[PDB]
């Protein structure tokens, strides 16, 4: 019973670090689509400088 | 493709204050929904993934 | 007297009821047992139990 | 003679209930070890973006 | 949860989480403690019988 | 034009940099009453059983001290301390009439 | 004994109602059996009024988080996650009733195993 309760928290230590992994994932989108929007910002600022 | 489908409405639900009138909501990073929605893979690909 | 002593302490374990204290107070006895429904079996009141 | 029984039916139970842990842990710590490499791969993927 | 545990009696202007748990940790000492003074009256109990 | 630029200038890397501090599950609302949007992590089931809320230290501390397993339902924990309080009841009563049988 | 005395002719007045009071004999036995019924029924009380408040509580939150999950998975996953095959429901109806039965957290394995 002793061995069963130590691997059971082993298991539960487990499922967190999923949990970081998928708010890397999520960061990481939502910085693609800042990313993709501050391009959009700036081929805008291009064109006013070029006239 | 799954994975891609699932980020993309996690993070449209971080960005929605749905109930919001939209002219008054600062969006984290200045992202709408329209934004993510451009990450989703090609909508073929998005009703293959689904069946 | 012992059926009304056996019936009280099922539904109210809780209470140290002697056969002499039945035997002494009959009419007592009768308390207890109209009390007995409007007790639930946790001491708790029935209305309360029912919620 | 029937508790003996019912220890050694539980104990056998315990055996093989550790040994589903020890498998379910074993292939789960494969996954967290492949995990933690994933874990790296979408911080370098973190570390492209910005 | 806390008015569960320490009952109306403390008029404690402040509710702290450290005082949360010292009351949750002092009903699980008094029913402890209650059944080891139980299994002492039980020693007694069966030392007098002897 | 020099001021206006001057408000912009690593404006990229200013947002990012309070990104990266924000607490993404903090953003998420949820309706209770169709009116009130509240954080999920501000419901009672998530702040007592949510790894990432920043008062599971202290709910693993109180389920620790009560005896109640982390598997078990946020929910439970209540009506288990109200069994708990039966059980004290229970004991005292006990062992006040073993007391006086000896 | 005045003080218990009217404490519990209080609350037998509470938990009879309308109905008349039972004539009993009325002796230091009867009143500290009464007295300490009295207590033990006024403690369970509050702590069930308690329990029953919060399960309502908890009874709206759990019904959000339900429609922000299924609302997240139409918006991922479309109306498909809800035309599962007769035998595709059944096996989702015993993980959630087994899960019920339990009392778990959740449906990981990790809550299961050890309940």
């Amino acid at each position: 019973q002793e061995q069963i309760q130590t691997a059971e928290r082993e298991i539960v230590g487990q499922d967190l670090n999923c949990e970081r992994a998928q708010d890397l994932c999520r960061r990481s989108l939502l910085l693609r689509a800042f990313n993709k929007k501050r391009e959009e910002e700036c081929e805008a600022l291009c064109q006013s400088n070029k006239k | 493709g799954l994975q891609q489908c699932m980020l993309v409405s996690e993070c449209s639900r971080l960005l929605t204050a749905d109930s919001v009138p939209p002219s008054d909501s600062t969006s984290i990073l200045g992202l709408d929904k329209q934004d993510l929605l451009d990450l989703l893979p090609p909508n073929m690909l998005v009703l293959w993934v689904r069946d | 007297m012992a059926q009304t002593l056996q019936y009280v302490s099922s539904r109210l374990s809780m209470l140290q009821i002697d056969e002499e204290d039945l035997e002494r107070n009959a009419q007592f006895g009768k308390v207890l047992i109209e009390l007995c429904p409007l007790l639930g079996p946790n001491g708790g009141s029935a209305n309360l139990n029912r919620e | 003679e029937e508790e003996v029984k019912a220890l050694q039916k539980q104990k056998n139970l315990h055996i093989r209930r550790r040994n589903k842990l020890q498998m379910v842990e074993s292939g789960n710590r494969q996954m967290c070890l492949k995990s933690k490499d994933k874990e790296e791969e979408t911080g370098r993927a973190f570390q492209e973006v910005l | 949860l806390y008015q569960l545990l320490d009952g109306d009696n403390t008029q404690k202007l402040f509710r702290t989480y450290d005082g949360l748990e010292s009351v949750a940790q002092k009903l699980s000492q008094d029913i402890a403690s209650m059944r080891d003074q139980l299994e002492v009256s039980e020693q007694e109990h069966s030392l007098l019988l002897s | 034009i020099i001021q206006e630029s001057q408000r912009l200038q690593d404006s990229i890397q200013k947002e990012v940099k309070h990104f990266s501090a924000i607490c993404l599950p903090a953003l998420l609302k949820v309706s209770t009453d169709g009116f009130n949007l509240l954080p999920s992590r501000e419901l009672s089931i998530n702040r007592m059983s949510n790894t990432h809320a920043p008062y599971y230290g202290i709910f693993k501390g109180i389920y620790e001290s009560v005896r109640l397993p982390l598997y078990k339902a946020p929910e439970s924990v209540l009506s288990h301390v109200a069994d708990m309080k039966k059980q004290l009841f229970f004991l005292r009563s006990q062992l006040s009439s073993r007391s006086e049988a000896i | 004994m005045d003080e218990k005395s009217t404490k519990i002719i209080m609350w037998l007045k509470k938990m009879f109602g309308d109905k008349p009071l039972p004539p009993y004999e009325v002796n230091t036995r009867t009143m500290e059996i009464l007295y300490q019924l009295a207590e033990w029924n006024e403690a369970r009380d509050k702590d069930l009024s308690l329990v029953t408040e919060d399960l309502k509580l908890k009874s709206a939150e759990v019904k959000a988080e339900a429609k922000y999950l299924q609302d997240l998975l139409t918006e991922g996953l479309g109306p498909s996650y809800t035309n599962l095959s007769r035998m595709g429901n059944n096996y989702l109806n015993q993980i959630v009733d087994s899960c019920l039965a339990l009392e778990l957290k959740n449906s990981s394995l990790s809550s299961y195993i050890p309940a």
